[PDB]
Parts: structure tokens; C-alpha cells; sequence
């Protein structure tokens, strides 16, 4: 596994700064360029600016221009709750992690110890129709997606450039009356002063005295590097010329795997005429989605996590829930209305208006209508031709009514 | 096929002239300008052993 | 033998149909549709995911003035701040106490992760039904893939069928589809180039393996702290995050007529609207003579059970005396009920059993059997069960389940009024006819 | 001559005008316990015995009718339902009676004189003048009468005026 392994075999560690290490603001070995948690069970892929896997599990670090190594069990982070590292590779660890709101990674090499804090959420996601904090130890399998824990070249690349010039005030140093930059071994740098006119001079390996310049401040001492990368940072000034050099690819990118997601308790169902009852019991909080099988699905959606009752209506048309990652479950409605349709004419109506409301009330309406209008003109024919029958006989002066006439009428 | 270059002068990106284990100087500079080129990934993988 | 017929648009449910050429015996049609699935054309315009700013290392340069220069990267910042003071882990980076010069830059490219973990805007439209048929034409049967276009007729063993165009050109997807993660979403999305940052469409990009990237994500550049090397930005959290916080639920929960959204090819299936008609071309050599088969004479129909239920809660029996042994197709040519059966084997002499299911409660209907019509009668019950789990597998009527009750009381009470409206009217003519006769003599 | 005189001697108490502000408009007929009064003319009765009664309504007929109290029975006119043809006695002189219609020959006649019973040689009202029709030279009346059944017949020609 040299093959993926030696390109970052050429690039480096470096220092950077962070903003709470332990005690203040320092320039941290182990600063956090980055957190990508988009995994699903909780993986999250640091980068920091240590390397890590460079002999089995180790992690490379710089200090203070030399390079240091531990094995990577002393290293710890931690969102919330504690974290658990897998492996890294390069820059980039890879870790198992819950939600925070930051991540502090540190070690102890001495009895100094290192941390540094970023502000970088971390959040855990959950897979399926039902939200837990903590995969459970059973259920069933859905595609998820988390980052893979192998180290496989694929299409993304991160750029490393050429280190800048590192300032070295220890380099800088005094002899009785004089100013000794003396750089380290086998190492070339570039000094630049301002204490008489302007010098800018280049030394190789040579502990060079300067006569003039009489004091640490007059002077700055820089540093060459030639033969590393580090990566294309904010936190690290830029080399001239503008050669980037080269870019490496990255271990730990998101992949397609299988997820052990929770199955919520069965409901208890329960039915009514046009009607299901659902009483739900939530281990964890659960959705609940519901819609009808006809033109207008009228669709509910739910997010239920404490035990809740929930009476819906089922047509003639179909009806369809999901519960948790359950399957749906599909209901269909049948003709039960309450009543007897085959007499007494005060179940008929109330069997028919619970199987169409609309329709019942409608035709009764216009059949009572229809009856009293036809009810009330016939008594006005009857009332018109008794008094057509009964109108001659009256205004004569004798005043009688004959036989036939007298009790068909009611006249007396 | 894919050339690179480290001069005016084309070579295949599976063979190259220099490793970084042998001059690690003048692979990065080798690494500069073939950024911009399809066979960057096997000029890498070249350059990674001898 | 042209022979055209009209299939609801409902997988599961069996559909029976008989052929009647006059001189031959009936043929028994039996299709039940597997899958039925509808392909709209599709066509990528973009693709989305997370972005990630990449920064630029910091040029700095000691008592002197930067300069910016342009690199036409996407939504692209450049700022030049004078004045700093940096510290490097070594002590100071300049001598200088002003007149130093520091270039912040920054840029959006995509994420690493864009590959696996994306987005991709379509368009649809011109839909196309395509159907999975299991067809039984004459005790044979065949799994046949079908276009439900006006062409494109199966051939099997002479047999021609050619499924019509659906009665509705209906589909679950809009103008405008997003597929994100499996599941496909009824979004309208920005167009090329209108991406806004915070939402859905602040980086774009043609392809996935593209190279040319749109972003509009907000990007400003402040001042780095005083003693420090770092590039402060800050801009807009991004939109593909927010898209999927606020998410509605996808097409596979909230389509209509139970609509079954799938990914691969973006299809729907199983979905329940319209109706499909058919069309057969039978060759003459699968037809049998009448004589051939059982002819039968005096046949009677009871009802033994009679359940107006969504399966079949109806069981009938045919007294017969046919003339020889053998199966013959049955058949119910209304829409009243539907026959389980289709084909019942007969004896010379006995009773047959068959299994239908019907909404009238007061059910009249004229049934086929072999090459006769016999009439069934009775009356239905309503079933106990409320909620059943299986659809529905008959056609509903007007007037379907009045009761000779409820007809009782329409007529007694709509005519009876007719009945008192005109013999009032009779009773004003003869009144009317005998006032003016006795004034006649005066 | 002598034949208003008689009109005038048998018509003088049971006889009443009808007045609206003064004006003479109708009359009405106190003849077997009944009074008949017509529609179109409207005001009070003279008398003060007829006037606070309810009147039953026949508006076809054309006849307002009531009960008279059983001591103004005996005070009526008489009234019978065989009628010859020929000629009738009126309150401004003959009436004929041809084919069973009532004629009035010209130069009276106007609005007021509505309610006039016609008497015959015996003394029973034999009709009651509601309206007139002028007819050439001999006008006719649109009026009522009874028959040997007992039904009233109104008779009304084309046309006709409303006195």
C-alpha cells in the first residue's frame, strides 16, 4: 500500500494558528483546517495540519521547525461526548464522532499539553423515516452513505504548494558586540536588515557575523525549504513565483454502503365505518406519512414521538400510511352504513345519509317540497269548486241546498 | 497514451526521467506545469516508486 | 377476428373478456396487467451540491504595495489590506510598523464529496405508458411487454394485440424534477445562471465530471485580526444544505391515484387513473366449431349467497342440461357483476357453481353461459367488515343500491302527488262543467 | 203615470240608497231575509239597521249578501221564479223581456241607478239591474235572476257598462 502512501511521503507537517489552545491563542501543531461530516452513522473526516500514518498509527507533527512523531492512541478529540478515531491518512484523519458545536483535539507529549478548539458543527444523521442519536443493535438495512474507511484514489484533489519563508527569531543571536545569525544544520536562509542602508543577502550552511546592525530586532532571519509541499493554506504566507507544483488526492471520501436503521412498534389498528384509528407507541421520535389514493391525496406528514391517537378517514377510493420504516400499509373502505335498508322508513333514511349525506337531504328536501306544493294546490281546487258549487245556491232568497250538493260540500 | 514533460521534450507519463526517492527537488518542479494535463494521476503514480 | 375491448388502468385486479364470433364457440379472454409504467423524457440541465471555499494562501510583502491580479475562478474575491502586522510561530514576519501589504483571496469550487453525494435538475416532459401484461387468450398464456401507443402491436402464435392510448394524458411530474439521494422531488429550481445564494441553485454545474462551475454564494472578504495570518470571509450557508433541511416529503408520499415514484429510469408505477383499451387480431385456426363443444338447453339460475362485498361475496348456480361433456366460457356482458370464473367445465347433466361479485343490492342480471342467456335474480346483504385490504372488483351504478323499500317510497310519494293533483284537476272540470249546465236554461 | 206611483208606493221602505260623500251611487234589495248589494258601488248604507252587519261575498256573481233579523222578514219584497215573456214594470217605466233578455229602450240610463229590482203586474221582483249595454235603439240589461231549480243565473251581454 506504498503506491497511495508515498505521495504524501512528499509533502510535510506544519504549524499553525488556532484560537483556543488550552491557555489562550498559540500556534498550535495540531490546527483543524476542516470538519466534513456528512456521513450518515456518524463518521466525520478531519484535516488538520499533522500528518498521520507516517510507520502504522502514528501521527506526524511539526515543533517549531523540527519534526516530531507519537503513536496516534495518545491522540483524543471530542465534539460533546468523546470521540473514537478510526484511522488517517495524510492530512486528514478520520474519525466516529456525536453532534457538537466544536472539536477539540489534543495530546500530552510532556507534561505540556496540546489542544486546539475550532467553531465547526458536527452533526450526526440519521438514516430513514425515524430520528436516534445512536444506531440500534438491530433492524434493517437501507442504503446509506458514509465516508469510506479505505484510502482509494477518486476524482477529488487537494493542492499543495511550496512553504513560504518561516521566520526565526531564535536563529537570529549575539556575539560580545555584534549580531550572529547562525541557521540550522545542513540549511540555507535569506536574512534581511535595516539598521544602516537596506541588505537582503542569502546564506548556505555559513554562521555568517554581521559588524554593523547592533541590536536582536535590527534584523530578520527567514527560512528556506525546497524539497517539501505543505498544503494551500490561509494561515501560512506564499513563496514566490507562482508555481503551485502539484495536488494530491484524498483518502476517506463518501461512498455507497448499507445502514442498520431502527423498525418502530406495530401500530394498533383499529376500524370504523369509513374510518382507522391508529394508537402509536414511539421507542425514538418517528414519522408518520399519510396520503389517499385518489385525485386529491390530501398527504400528512408527521414527525410523532411520544404515544399519540390518530383517527383518519378511509373512502371508497383507497388510503395509505407509513410508519417509521415499515412498509406502507394500504386500506380500503366497504359499504357498512348504519341502518337496515329493507323497511322502516326511519332506518332507510338514516342507512342512506350515512352512505350519501348530501344526496339524502337534497332529495328529501325537493320530494317534501314537491308534496306540499301539490298537497297545498289540491285543497285550493277543493276549496275553489266547493265554493263554485255553493255560490248559486246561496244568494237565492230561499235558502235551501239540495240533496247531493248539501253533504258532498259540507253545506248546512 | 499521455506525454509529460520536464523540458521541450515529450515522454510517456508511466516512465519518467527522475523519482522522488532519487532528486526529490526537481520532482516537485517536474509536478509544476503538467497540472494542466490529462496523465497528471500516472505521472504521480510513476513518480511514487522506482 | 377483430375484436376491441376497454381494460381499467389498475394492476393486480384480473380482467375477463370472451370473444363471440357467431358460428364458433366462444373464446375465453383473460389479461391481468403485472406493471403498469410511465417514462416521462428527461433531460439534465445542472447538477448541485456543497461548495467549499478554497483560500489562497496570503501574499505578504514588507514595507511595499501588493497588487491584485485576476483568476477568473468562480465567484472570485480579491481584497488588498495594508497596514497588517503579522506574527509567524518565530516572532515577527516584518520590521517594518506600517506600510506592510497583505492580498486576502478566495474562491467557490465544489465539494470533494460531489460525486456520491449530489443533486441533478431535469425537466419532463411527453410521457410514455409502457405495461406489463399476463395474457390468456384460449388456455394459453403469455408475459408480454406492450406501448400502449396508438402502434406497436405483440405477436404471439398468430395472436395481434395492440393496447390503445390512454383516456388521460395525466403525469405525477411537473415542468420541473429535482432527483436528490433515490427519491425524486417536485421542486422548481433556478435556471442556469439565476442561482441565488442560500438556496437551491447557489452552485451550479452542467455535468458532475464538468469543469465550468456557476457561483453565486454571497462572498465578501473582511479584515484579518490584528497580529495574525489567516483570510476572513464570510458569506451564506449554503443551499444545498438548507434545500435538504427544508424538504417536503417526496413524490413517492405525496402523489395522487397511488402513484409508486421509482429512481432508476424516473418512472411512476402501479398508478391508478383512466382506462386502456385493447385491440385483438385472432387468427381463425384457434376458433373451434360449435358442435365440437357442449351445447347446452334449459338452463336455470338461483342465488345461493348474494354479499355486496369489494371481493366476491356473491354465489350462484346454474341448473343445466347440456349435450356433451367439456369446459364452456361464462360471461356477465353488463356491468352488474363481475365473474370469478370464466371458464366452468360441464358435464352432460348436473348443477355449476360459479363466483361473482356486484354492488346492487337488488341484483338483475343476464348472464352467458356457453352460447345461451339465462337471468339471475336475488337480493344482496351488506357485508360486517369495514375497512378491507384489497381494492375493488366491480364497477359502481346509479342507482345501485336502492332498495325496492326505498323505490317504494320515491313512487307512493312522487306519483301519489300526480295522482291527488290531477283528479283535483278532474274534480274543478266536473264542478266547473256543472255550474255552467244548470245556468244554461235561465 | 200611474205605474212609477206604484213603483214608488212599493219600493219606499224597503228601498235603501247607498250615499259616498252625498252622492246617490246604488240601492240595495231586502227581499227573503237576504240583502243584495253590489261590488262596484261603494259606500254606507242609509239605513242604520243594514249598515252594522257582515256581508258574505260573491264575486263572480257579483252579489254582496247578508242576513235580515227575523223581525224585517215579513217587510220584504216578494220574489218567484215564473216568468212569461212580454213586458215588466220598472221604476222609470216598462222593461221588456224577449228571449230571455231584458231591454230598456233609450234616453235613460246613466251612473247612479244600479239595484233597481223589476216588479211584474203582481208585485214580485222578478230581476235585478246591475249593468246596461246600449244595443242600436234599444239598449240591454246585464242582470240576475233565478230559475225553478234554485241556482242564480247571471245574464251579461257584450260590453257592458257598470252603472
Amino acid at each position: 500500500t506504498e503506491e497511495l502512501f508515498n505521495e504524501y511521503k512528499l509533502t510535510r507537517p506544519y504549524m499553525a494558528r488556532c484560537i483556543r489552545c488550552a491557555v489562550g491563542s498559540c500556534h498550535s501543531p495540531i490546527a483543524i483546517e476542516a470538519v466534513k461530516s456528512d456521513g450518515h452513522d456518524g463518521y466525520v473526516r478531519l484535516q488538520t495540519s499533522s500528518q498521520y500514518g507516517l510507520k502504522g498509527r502514528t501521527m506526524r507533527y511539526d515543533m517549531h521547525g523540527t519534526i516530531k512523531e507519537i503513536p496516534l492512541h495518545q491522540v483524543s478529540l471530542y465534539t460533546s461526548r468523546p470521540c473514537h478515531i478510526v484511522d488517517g491518512h495524510g492530512y486528514f484523519l478520520l474519525a466516529r464522532c456525536p453532534a457538537g458545536d466544536s472539536i477539540t483535539m489534543e495530546f500530552k507529549k510532556d507534561s505540556v499539553r496540546h489542544s486546539c478548539s475550532v467553531p465547526y458543527e458536527v452533526k450526526f444523521n440519521p438514516v430513514g423515516r425515524e430520528l436516534y442519536t445512536h444506531p440500534p443493535e438491530h433492524g434493517v438495512e437501507q442504503a446509506c452513505q458514509v465516508y469510506a474507511h479505505d484510502a482509494q484514489n477518486r476524482g477529488a484533489y487537494v493542492e499543495m504548494h511550496l512553504p513560504g519563508s518561516e521566520v526565526d527569531s531564535s536563529l537570529v543571536s549575539l556575539s560580545g558586540s555584534s549580531v550572529t545569525v547562525t541557521p540550522p544544520d545542513g540549511t540555507s536562509a535569506l536574512v534581511e536588515c535595516e539598521c544602516g542602508g537596506t541588505k537582503i543577502s542569502e546564506t548556505i550552511n555559513k554562521t555568517k557575523q554581521f559588524s554593523q546592525c547592533t541590536k536582536k530586532e535590527q534584523c530578520r532571519a527567514y527560512r528556506l525549504q525546497n524539497d517539501k509541499w505543505v498544503y494551500n493554506s490561509d494561515k501560512l504566507p506564499k513563496a514566490a513565483g507562482a508555481t503551485l507544483k502539484g495536488k494530491l488526492h484524498v483518502p476517506f471520501l463518501l461512498a455507497d454502503g448499507k445502514c442498520t436503521v431502527p423498525l418502530a412498534p406495530e401500530p394498533m389498528i383499529t376500524f370504523g365505518f369509513r374510518s382507522v384509528s391508529l394508537k402509536l407507541h414511539p421507542k425514538n421520535p418517528t414519522y408518520l406519512i399519510t396520503r389517499q389514493l385518489a385525485d386529491e391525496p390530501h398527504y400528512t406528514h408527521e414527525l410523532i414521538s411520544e404515544p399519540a391517537v390518530r383517527n383518519f378517514t378511509v373512502t371508497e377510493k383507497g388510503w395509505e400510511f407509513v410508519w417509521g420504516n415499515h412498509p406502507p400499509k394500504r386500506f380500503w373502505a366497504q359499504e357498512t352504513a348504519p341502518g337496515n335498508p329493507h323497511g322502516l322508513p326511519h332506518e332507510v333514511i338514516t342507512h342512506y345519509y350515512h352512505r350519501y349525506p348530501m344526496s339524502t337531504i337534497l332529495g328529501l328536501s325537493i320530494c317534501a317540497a314537491i308534496a306540499t306544493v301539490s298537497v297545498a294546490a289540491s285543497t285550493w281546487l277543493f276549496c275553489r269548486s266547493r265554493v263554485a258549487c255553493l255560490t248559486p245556491y246561496r244568494l237565492t232568497p230561499n235558502a235551501r241546498i239540495p240533496f247531493c250538493l248539501a253533504v258532498l260540500c259540507c253545506a248546512r | 497514451t499521455t506525454m509529460c514533460l520536464l523540458a521541450n521534450v515529450t515522454f510517456p507519463c508511466a516512465q519518467p526521467p527522475i523519482c522522488y526517492d532519487r532528486k526529490p527537488a526537481e520532482t516537485l518542479a517536474m509536478l509544476s506545469v503538467n497540472v494542466d494535463n490529462p496523465g497528471y494521476d500516472e505521472l504521480l503514480e510513476a513518480a511514487v516508486k522506482c | 377476428y377483430e375484436h376491441a375491448t376497454t381494460m381499467p388502468s389498475q394492476a393486480g385486479i384480473s380482467y375477463n373478456t370472451i370473444v363471440n364470433r357467431a358460428g364458433y364457440a366462444p373464446l375465453p379472454i383473460s389479461i391481468t396487467p403485472t406493471k403498469i409504467k410511465l417514462i416521462p423524457t428527461v433531460n439534465l440541465e445542472y447538477v448541485t451540491c456543497h461548495y467549499k471555499t478554497g483560500m489562497d494562501s496570503p501574499a505578504i510583502k514588507c514595507c511595499g504595495s501588493q497588487e491584485c491580479t485576476p483568476t477568473y475562478r468562480p465567484d472570485e474575491q480579491c481584497k488588498v489590506f495594508t497596514g497588517v502586522y503579522p506574527f509567524m510561530w518565530g516572532g515577527a514576519y516584518c520590521f517594518c510598523d506600517t506600510e506592510n501589504t497583505q492580498v486576502s483571496k478566495a474562491y467557490v469550487m465544489k465539494s470533494d464529496d460531489c460525486l456520491a453525494d449530489h443533486a441533478e435538475a431535469y425537466k419532463a416532459h411527453t410521457a410514455s405508458v409502457q405495461a406489463f401484461l399476463n395474457i390468456t387468450v384460449g388456455e394459453h398464456s403469455i408475459v408480454t411487454t406492450v406501448y400502449v401507443n396508438g402502434e406497436t402491436p405483440v405477436n404471439f402464435n398468430g395472436v395481434k394485440i395492440t393496447a390503445g392510448p390512454l383516456s388521460t394524458a395525466w403525469t405525477p411530474f411537473d415542468r420541473k424534477i429535482v432527483q436528490y439521494a433515490g427519491e425524486i422531488y417536485n421542486y422548481d429550481f433556478p435556471e442556469y445562471g439565476a442561482g441565488q445564494p442560500g438556496a437551491f441553485g447557489d452552485i451550479q454545474s452542467r455535468t458532475v465530471s464538468s469543469s465550468d462551475l456557476y457561483a453565486n454564494t454571497n462572498l465578501v472578504l473582511q479584515r484579518p485580526k490584528a497580529g495574525a495570518i489567516h483570510v476572513p470571509y464570510t458569506q451564506a450557508p449554503s443551499g444545498f444544505e438548507q434545500w435538504k433541511k427544508d424538504k417536503a416529503p417526496s413524490l413517492k408520499f405525496t402523489a395522487p391515484f397511488g402513484c409508486e415514484i421509482y429512481t432508476n429510469p424516473i418512472r411512476a408505477e402501479n398508478c391508478a387513473v383512466g382506462s386502456i383499451p385493447l385491440a385483438f387480431d385472432i387468427p381463425d385456426a384457434l376458433f373451434t366449431r360449435v358442435s365440437e363443444t357442449p351445447t347446452l338447453s334449459a338452463a336455470e339460475c338461483t342465488l345461493n349467497e348474494c354479499v355486496y362485498s369489494s371481493d366476491f361475496g356473491g354465489i350462484a348456480t346454474v341448473k343445466y342440461s347440456a349435450s356433451k361433456s367439456g369446459k364452456c366460457a361464462v360471461h356477465v356482458p353488463s356491468g352488474t357483476a363481475t365473474l370469478k370464473e370464466a371458464a366452468v367445465e360441464l358435464t352432460e347433466q348436473g348443477s355449476a357453481t360459479i363466483h361473482f361479485s356486484t354492488a346492487n343490492i337488488h341484483p338483475e342480471f343476464r348472464l352467458q353461459i356457453c352460447t345461451s342467456y339465462v337471468t339471475c335474480k336475488g337480493d344482496c346483504h351488506p357485508p360486517k367488515d369495514h375497512i378491507v385490504t384489497h381494492p375493488q372488483y366491480h364497477a359502481q351504478t346509479f342507482t345501485a343500491a336502492v332498495s325496492k323499500t326505498a323505490w317504494t317510497w320515491l313512487t307512493s310519494l312522487l306519483g301519489g302527488s300526480a295522482v291527488i293533483i290531477i283528479i283535483g284537476l278532474v274534480l274543478a272540470t266536473i264542478v266547473a262543467m256543472y255550474v255552467l249546465t244548470n245556468q244554461k236554461h235561465n | 203615470g200611474k205605474r212609477q206611483r206604484m213603483v214608488m208606493k212599493l219600493e219606499s221602505d224597503k228601498t235603501f240608497p247607498i250615499m259616498l260623500e252625498g252622492k246617490i251611487n246604488g240601492y240595495a234589495c231586502v227581499v227573503g231575509g237576504k240583502l243584495f248589494r253590489p261590488m262596484h258601488v261603494e259606500g254606507k248604507i242609509d239605513n242604520d239597521v243594514l249598515a252594522a252587519l257582515k256581508t258574505k261575498k260573491a264575486s263572480k256573481y257579483d252579489l254582496e249578501y247578508a242576513d235580515v233579523p227575523q223581525n224585517m222578514r215579513a217587510d220584504t219584497f216578494k220574489y218567484t221564479h215564473e216568468k212569461p215573456q212580454g213586458y215588466y214594470s220598472w221604476h222609470h217605466g216598462a222593461v221588456q223581456y224577449e228571449n230571455g233578455r231584458f231591454t230598456v229602450p233609450k234616453g235613460v240610463g246613466a251612473k247612479g241607478d244600479s239595484g233597481r229590482p223589476i216588479l211584474d203586474n203582481q208585485g214580485r221582483v222578478v230581476a235585478i239591474v246591475l249593468g246596461g249595454v246600449n244595443e242600436g235603439s234599444r239598449t240591454a240589461l246585464s242582470v240576475v235572476m233565478w230559475n225553478e231549480k234554485g241556482v242564480t243565473v247571471k245574464y251579461t251581454p257584450e260590453n257592458c257598462e257598470q252603472w
